[PDB]
RNA sequence: CUUACCACUUUGUGAUUCAUGACUGGGGUGAAGUCGUAACAAGGUAACCGUAGGGGAACCUGCGGUUGGAUCA
RNA sequence: GUAAAGCGCACGCAGGCGGUUUGUUAAGUCAGAUGUGAAAUCCCCGGGCUCAACCUGGGAACUGCAUCUGAUACUGGCAAGCUUGAGUCUCGUAGAGGGGGGUAGAAUUCCAGGUGUAGCGGUGAAAUGCGUAGAGAUCUGGAGGAAUACCGGUGGCGAAGGCGGCCCCCUGGACGAAGACUGACGCUCAGGUGCGAAAGCGUGGGGAGCAAACAGGAUUAGAUACCCUGGUAGUCCACGCCGUAAACGAUGUCGACUUGGAGGUUGUGCCCUUGAGGCGUGGCUUCCGGAGCUAACGCGUUAAGUCGACCGCCUGGGGAGUAC
RNA sequence: UAGCUAGUAGGUGGGGUAACGGCUCACCUAGGCGACGAUCCCUAGCUGGUCUGAGAGGAUGACCAGCCACACUGGAACUGA
């Protein structure tokens, strides 16, 4: 919470 | 505090009876012998005795087979904490039978066999076997 | 604690014989003698609590006792009561 | 005609409850984000509990308590 | 007990529960009898539609309520007791149990005074800091606060929190021993009341040492820290508020019962007290362990064994002991 | 939700109804209810029974039958057994 995006 | 001499009969012979000892004292009471007529007289002990005057002292003889002690198993049912009338249809049957219920009735203290037999019902004290 | 003649002393006094000493009234007054006496020693002090401990025991037991007398000796009783003036 | 009762309805001031509200508080959830590495081994300053003060952040420090602390100190 | 769960601890009203004997009562309890418990349903045995579902005859059932009459062991009520539970008295016994009040002995710090000569201090190493306007080292007396080394324990007392120098004043409880006396007066406790470490809060004192915060020196990439030099609130006293801690045995209270072994502690009784002491009998308290218990680790006569009474609490993790 | 209660609780006497009754009215007593849960909130028609369950329980109240209440909403009487 959140790498890509997430 | 000490409020039930009843359930503390029971458990007497109870730690007794574990413990392979011959014999059994306490103070005594009508009720405790009641019920220690009923032991002798349905096969779980061998018989009572009444050392007393003021402070009486009820004797119990226990009784063995092999290694292991007579009284299989003996459980308070009635308590004053909690009390337990049946009528005579909803009388107990220990073990399927194989087993007493003492119980206390108007015409006095017998076996589930006895109040049944006798057609009455009342107070159901323990069971044992 | 309490003066070997002020215990005689009182038992002598409510108690129906020297050595009636368990009776009922005395107790309640061998009591309301100390928790009296001990009244003026938590006058100043305030702060021994341990002891006060002892003391509300003290009361305690007294009530106790006066409500046991109360339903035996409803007569002894209130001329107890009267007798140690309290209860009110 | 008149009186009593009394329904719709009118006024003032409270209570309560449901919805909603710019803005705001923490919470939860999101394979790989940024900062550091507090805890788990003696976690590299033994840890934790109550409380108090401080600090981007986990946390840091004082007082007392606990062993649910490793070690021949 | 460690899985969620024993209130930090006591006192106590209402309620629940209640030792032992006799008489009585007959409320609860038990027994029998009579009304009643609509029909349909369910269930049993049959009967009817070609079968079944469906429909239907009769019963059993409806575990209930009420009433009259009985039974009297247990429960309850009323009457009179009993003494083992509980409680008062008698003599002592041990004890950092409590509150109040003096004083003693080391030490730290500070001041004053002497010599002295350039160091002290601190660290992993350094520095800040204290001494070049003379410290530290160091010499003497005095002032003040805080705490009581050794004894000291594996100890003791207290409900718990907690309580250690010495001395004095008021005061709690426990326990042993003989008896004497009241005669079930008892156990437990929702609510209620009180006590309740340390930190914190108010007012006023007190303030040596130690020390959040804060400042400085270092360390580190950084270091709002660990370390070093300083140091304010605070720790101490008075009174009041605060009610929380891993307030722990993470184990509620009371009573009874169930093989042993090694100690500690404080009593009492018996042995020409003969002298190191011995052998009984209580309370309290460490350690190991049988059975039994337990998920196991472990508990084990101070149970977490075997029973009873009453209370408290738990119901997946998180959200949250938060919001309202 | 911890207090509720003025025709409130009782008595007397009038009146009232098919009928007992604070049902009503005047006067007099100061009561009546509540931790064995009053009051106040929220939900709900009840039972026979139905479903599940070994039972004890839990869940439920359509169809059948018994009972109650309601008839656009609030209120009211008249007629009449
Ligand atoms: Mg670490
Ligand atoms: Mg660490
Ligand atoms: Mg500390
Ligand atoms: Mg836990
Ligand atoms: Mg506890
Ligand atoms: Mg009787
Ligand atoms: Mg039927
Ligand atoms: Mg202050
Ligand atoms: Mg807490
Ligand atoms: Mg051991
Ligand atoms: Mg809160
Ligand atoms: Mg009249
Ligand atoms: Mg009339
Ligand atoms: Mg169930
Ligand atoms: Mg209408």
């Amino acid at each position: 919470k959140a790498s890509s995006x997430a | 505090s000490m409020q039930d001499p009843i359930a503390d009969m029971l458990t007497r012979i109870r730690n007794g009876q574990a413990a392979n000892k011959a014999a059994v004292t306490m103070p005594s009471s009508k009720l405790k012998v009641a019920i220690a007529n009923v032991l002798k007289e349905e096969g779980f002990i061998e018989d009572f005795k009444v050392e007393g005057d003021t402070k009486p002292e009820l004797e119990l003889t226990l009784k063995y087979f092999q290694g292991k002690a007579v009284v299989e198993s003996i459980q308070r049912v009635s308590r004053p904490g909690l009390r337990i009338y049946k009528r005579k249809d909803e009388l107990p049957k220990v073990m399927a039978g194989l087993g007493i219920a003492v119980v206390s009735t108007s015409k006095g203290v017998m076996t589930d066999r006895a109040a049944r037999q006798a057609g009455l019902g009342g107070e159901i004290i323990c069971y044992v076997a | 604690s309490l003066s070997t003649e002020a215990t005689a002393k009182i038992v002598s006094e409510f108690g129906r014989d020297a050595n009636d000493t368990g009776s009922t009234e005395v107790q309640v007054a061998l009591l309301t003698a100390q928790i009296n006496h001990l009244q003026g020693h938590f006058a100043e002090h305030k702060k021994d609590h341990h002891s006060r401990r002892g003391l509300l025991r003290m009361v305690s037991q007294r009530r106790k006792l006066l409500d046991y007398l109360k339903r035996k000796d409803v007569a002894r009783y209130t001329q107890l009561i009267e007798r140690l003036g309290l209860r009110r």
